[PDB]
């Protein structure tokens, strides 16, 4: 029903109005490199 | 095409929508027999 | 003895045989991005593709 | 149609070291040679064959 | 920077040479605690 | 007739109990094995006490 | 992903299977605005407790406990080596 | 410590003993598909299609297929290949396929046909993936 | 859909990123449009009639695909309902014995008549008036289809189940048997196979599993005979000698 | 499954013992002594052969 | 085909390569702090009832 539909947890208000899920984003697991700045990251080829 | 029996390994083609059974066994489980277009690998 | 340049460690290293393993968890399995990929019809927010 | 694939056996073969004596200094690289992919002025050609029929 | 590469010519490490004692350290050690255990056992008797 | 029963594996009721590794080994079944679970479409499914 | 160690402490990571999420700026006004509130430079203190977050971490603090003792001296060659790693050098080699 | 690459949980490791099978695994994985009869007329089968009959495809190679629309093994699929070709009579022939995943650059294994427990024939594929460490 | 600038000649559906821009030029004519991919009264009868077809079904005991067509050839028999003013089970049981033959495993209507109370000659009858309500036709029937389960029956090898097959093949191939049921065929080719074992067993036997007798074997096998040595298959090895298969 | 054809740490040619190893502890040679006569010395040559399970004796039990 | 180790480790030509050099600390390069309980190297001229030599 419409009252189930706009709810509570993953409703239409906390689930699509103040989280949503944002596209420009990639997520890869760390190592060290102590020849960066801390100003700096280093990306892989792929992902860039 | 061509077909392979699962226990007496006995090719034997199966033709286009057909039961699938083997001959001289009769058998319900067929693999697919190997390629023939050729794939080079490296040793490296 | 370094292997750059040759020269001794000034320190003696702890070195031997020891048994390890290899876990699951691969990197191959867990890199993934999005960049203006498909989206869903009746909310119109990013889907998987 | 051995136990281990055909990759497995791609690289055992890799390690067998062959006698590299005296005809090294003959072979260009094959990336600098003028030939196509391969040539016998830049490569040496081995070939396998082998069926098991006794138990 | 300059701290890791003056620390491939100096090296580090642990062993279990940096684990150990000397033995007049460890029989000082046995002596305290033996009379400790005792002081305990005298404890446990008054209160009986 | 009334039903069917699921069979544990290496039972006495399974067609696995009480074979030689000549014969386990001739149906493309491991020797070690433990056996102790149910085939349920195709899965293989254990009990938890 | 590659980071240095120095920011390890504040994101409280390690480097054993962690992963880490990026966000890419797309208009030229958050990327401005990202540049000139919340760079990695411009956050050393903390107003929680009016200190640094970021300090030297794992083996740089104790080689550096080892490079300044009395007893160690460095010969023409390592100081030639290390002074080849300062951005910041003057350009003249200082009198032993 | 040596240069500073094994720092905070972390180990370097010598690459020229993993050229020589250190720590050098596979990977296998299989796929199942089923032809079904759900409708009277709504009826699924194996079959190569066709770019004029068919309609709902994408614009995806179709050629490694064989005739029955299985892929034969010992060929290397890659990212973004059909591998089991299955069209849908449509109340003409609407197909539908199975794509791989993204980024396997697999090597086809064996393939299996059968009859499941209800008597729907269908088939499994199993791909072979080797991993160097990294 | 529709670009102003330039007609589309083509415009690709990309899965991967849930787009459609158009090559010949280049235009997302559609952008993050596209998702990437008691009460019932009808049939209480027929309801039950699908049950009870199930109910069918399960006695011979199969992977029941041939059923789920029965289920629609029914559910189309009952559409029509030209032939709506006869009897349900009938037409359940009809239904069977075509999808058997559509799955090209015929069940005999003795075996049918075994799992129902309609008569063969109901059956039939019903049969034929679902292949002129349905207009559709069928497909003749071969020995070797009952070779297997009649054979598994008494537990034959395999050799013996298709030295019969060939033995009975040969037979009509050479229409040593002008006329006589396929059925009764099959049967005294398996006798005769079984006396060309170890395995042996009494016409009443084979005849009480074939649904049959022993004297309709006999007439059968009397048909057969003169041919019984060279009608064996190349590869057989005989139990009992071709000369000393028995007269009856 | 199989011996490696090569020490992963020196780069010593290690496959071609593997049959040897067998027949001299069959003979009773103790393994040290076995090991030294095959000529292995590094210890990290002979963590090769000591530490080997052979695992394609037992996948050839299958009948192809 | 033709190459060298620093393509892929099947193409160097040598096992193990040892290499030393100032069997004593005569130059205190390495530091032992109980120098009592180390070896004496296989190239060494040291007495057997000493550990380094001089610096
Ligand atoms: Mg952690
Ligand atoms: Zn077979
Ligand atoms: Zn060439
Ligand atoms: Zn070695």
């Amino acid at each position: 029903s419409l009252k189930q539909r706009l709810k509570g947890k993953e409703g239409r208000v906390r689930g699509n109005l103040m989280g949503k899920r944002v596209d420009f984003s990639a997520r890869t697991v760390i190592t060290p490199d102590p020849n960066l700045s801390i100003d700096q990251v280093g990306v892989p080829r792929s992902i860039a | 095409m061509i077909y392979i029996c699962g226990e007496c390994h006995t090719e034997n083609e199966i033709k286009s929508r057909d039961p699938i059974r083997c001959r001289e066994c009769g058998y319900r489980i067929m693999y697919k027999k190997r390629t023939k277009r050729l794939v080079v690998f490296d040793a490296r | 003895y370094n292997g750059f340049t040759g020269r001794k460690i000034t320190s003696q290293i702890f070195i031997g045989p020891t048994y390890y393993q290899r876990l699951k968890h691969m990197v191959d399995d867990k890199i993934h991005s999005r960049a203006r990929g498909p989206i869903q019809i009746l909310n119109r927010q990013p889907m998987e593709g | 149609s051995s136990v281990l694939h055909d990759e497995f056996i791609a690289h055992r073969l890799g390690l067998i070291p062959l006698t590299s004596d005296d005809i090294v200094d003959k072979l260009q690289y094959s990336r600098d040679c003028t030939c196509e992919e391969f040539c016998p002025e830049c490569s040496v050609e081995f070939t396998l064959d082998v069926r098991c029929n006794e138990d | 920077t300059v701290i890791n590469n003056w620390l491939l010519i100096e090296g580090h490490t642990i062993g279990i040479g940096d684990s150990i004692a000397d033995s007049k350290t460890y029989q000082d050690i046995q002596n305290t605690i033996k009379k400790a255990k005792q002081d305990v056992i005298e404890v446990i008797e008054k209160a009986h | 007739f009334i039903g069917k029963i699921p069979i544990m594996l290496r039972s006495t009721y399974c067609l696995l109990n009480g074979l030689t590794d000549r014969d386990l080994c001739e149906l493309n079944e491991c020797p070690l094995d433990p056996g102790g679970y149910f085939i349920i479409n195709g899965s293989e499914k254990v009990l938890i006490a | 992903f590659r980071l240095n160690l120095s920011v390890t402490t504040p994101y409280n990571a390690d480097f054993d299977g962690d992963e880490m999420n990026l966000h890419l700026p797309q208009s030229l006004e958050t990327r401005a605005e990202i540049q000139e509130l919340a760079m990695v430079p411009r956050m050393i203190v903390t107003p929680q407790s009016n200190r640094p977050v970021m300090g030297i971490v794992q083996d740089t603090l104790t080689a550096v406990r080892k490079f300044t003792k009395r007893d160690v001296f460095l010969e023409r060659g390592e100081v030639m080596n290390l002074l080849m790693f300062l951005s910041t050098w003057d350009g003249k080699v200082p009198q032993p | 410590s040596y240069t500073g690459y094994n720092q905070e949980d972390s180990v370097i490791m010598n690459r020229s003993a993993v050229d020589r099978g250190f720590f050098r695994s596979v990977f296998y994985r299989s796929y199942k598909e089923q032809e079904s009869k759900k409708g009277f007329d709504q009826e699924e089968v194996f079959e190569k299609p066709t770019r004029e009959t068919c309609q709902g495809m994408r614009h995806a190679i179709y050629d490694k297929l064989d005739d029955d629309g299985l892929i034969a093994p010992g060929v290397r699929v890659s990212g973004d290949d059909v591998i089991i070709g299955k069209t849908v009579t449509l109340p003409t022939k609407r197909d539908c396929s199975t794509f791989l995943r993204t980024s396997e650059t697999g090597i086809v294994d064996q393939v299996m046909v059968t009859l499941n427990q209800e008597g729907y024939k269908f088939c499994k594929i199993r791909v072979r993936s080797v991993r160097i460490p990294q | 859909v529709t670009c102003p600038n330039h007609p589309d000649a083509i415009l690709v559906e990309d899965y991967r990123a849930g787009d459609m821009i158009c090559p010949e030029c280049g235009l997302v004519v559609g952008d993050r449009v596209i998702d990437v991919g008691t009460m019932s009264s009808s049939d209480r009868a027929m309801m039950n009639a699908f049950k009870e077809i199930t109910t069918m079904a399960d006695r011979i005991n199969l992977p029941r695909n041939i059923v789920d067509r029965t289920n629609n050839l029914f559910k189309q028999v009952y559409e029509q309902k030209s032939l709506k003013g006869r009897a349900n089970d009938a037409i359940a049981s009809a239904c069977l014995y075509i999808a058997c033959r559509q799955e090209g495993v015929p069940r005999t209507f003795k075996e049918i008549c075994a799992v129902s109370r309609i008569s063969k000659k109901e059956i039939g009858r019903c049969f034929k008036l679902i292949l002129k309500a349905l207009e559709t036709s069928v497909d003749l029937i071969t020995t070797g289809d009952f070779m297997s389960r009649f054979c598994s029956n008494l537990c034959l090898p395999k050799q013996v189940q298709m030295a019969a097959t060939h033995i009975a093949r040969k037979a009509v191939e050479l229409d040593l048997v002008p006329g006589r049921s396929p059925i009764s065929v099959a049967a005294a080719a398996i006798y005769m196979a079984s006396q060309a074992s170890a395995e042996k067993r009494t016409q009443k036997e084979i005849g009480d599993i074939a649904g049959v007798a022993d004297v309709t074997i006999r007439q059968s096998y009397r048909l057969i005979y003169p041919r019984a040595p060279d009608l064996f298959p190349t590869d057989f090895k005989f139990d009992t000698p071709v000369d000393k298969l028995p007269q009856l | 499954m199989i011996i490696p054809v090569r020490c992963f740490t020196c780069g010593k040619i290690v496959g071609n013992k593997w049959e040897a190893y067998l027949g001299l502890l069959q003979a009773e040679y103790t393994e040290g002594d076995a090991l030294d006569a095959l000529g292995l010395k590094r210890y990290c040559c002979r963590r090769m052969l000591l530490a080997h399970v052979d695992l394609i004796e037992k996948l050839l039990n299958y009948a192809p | 085909k033709k190459g060298f180790g620093k393509e892929h480790a099947k193409w160097n030509p040598t096992a193990g390569v040892a290499f030393e050099y100032d069997p004593d600390n005569a130059l205190r390069h390495t530091v032992y702090p109980k120098p009592e309980e180390w070896p004496k190297s296989e190239y060494s001229e040291l007495d057997e009832d000493e550990s380094q030599a001089p610096y």
